[PDB]
């Protein structure tokens, strides 16, 4: 029932009452989120429904209504912002320079932001509005803190 | 039953807070889209 753009919270009718799993964004009538916040399973939109279009579990991402819209990437020098939007709270721009995914087939970034998990799927954007990955998923460190890699697909 | 709500914008904020490090870190990516460290 909606196509707008921006950035949608990811909402659960569980047992008894409401609870938000993860985040997405909604980009040219996709909606991009990662897989394990819906696990493949299709999405309400109003009056609307959003079948999934295409998934990668070892990308841990998941397209619904089309294919894999951003393509923007880190330029690996500029800060970037996670656009986090945790349950309960509103959308917030959290700048930060990324760290480094050193990777047997490369370098990803990396944000070392720690938010609840259900900030999952939330974009992160360069200086250019763009978004260049998808929060939640990464290690925990040596000491007990969260790194995230920034998800991004492919277009 | 899943559904979806809209929370914003998708727009760099001129006055956002800055935090978080810059770690560099060694990791390997399963086919279960697992990170761990190496």
């Amino acid at each position: 029932g909606e196509t707008t753009d921006g950035v949608y919270r990811v909402m659960t009718r569980r047992l008894l009452g409401s609870t938000q799993v993860g985040v997405g964004v909604m980009q040219e009538g996709v909606f991009h989120t990662m897989w394990h916040v819906t696990k493949g399973a299709a999405l309400r939109s109003g009056e609307g429904r959003l079948d999934p279009y295409w998934g990668d579990v070892k990308q841990d991402l998941v397209s619904y209504c089309g294919p894999w819209k951003l393509d923007a990437a880190w330029d690996g020098l500029s800060e970037v912002q996670l656009l986090a939007v945790p349950p309960g709270e509103r959308a917030k721009n959290i700048q930060t320079l990324p760290g480094i995914f050193k990777t047997k087939d490369g370098d990803i970034g990396a944000v070392a932001l720690d938010y609840p998990a259900g900030t999952s799927g939330s974009p992160i954007l360069d200086k250019c509005g763009r978004v260049i990955g998808l929060y939640g998923n990464g290690v925990v460190i040596k000491n007990g803190s969260y790194v995230s890699a920034i998800t991004q697909g492919k277009r | 039953d899943m559904y979806i709500e809209r929370a914003g914008d998708i727009t760099w904020e001129k006055d956002a807070e800055v935090t978080g490090n810059s770690p560099r870190l060694d990791v390997a990516l399963d086919e279960s889209g697992d990170f761990s460290l190496v």
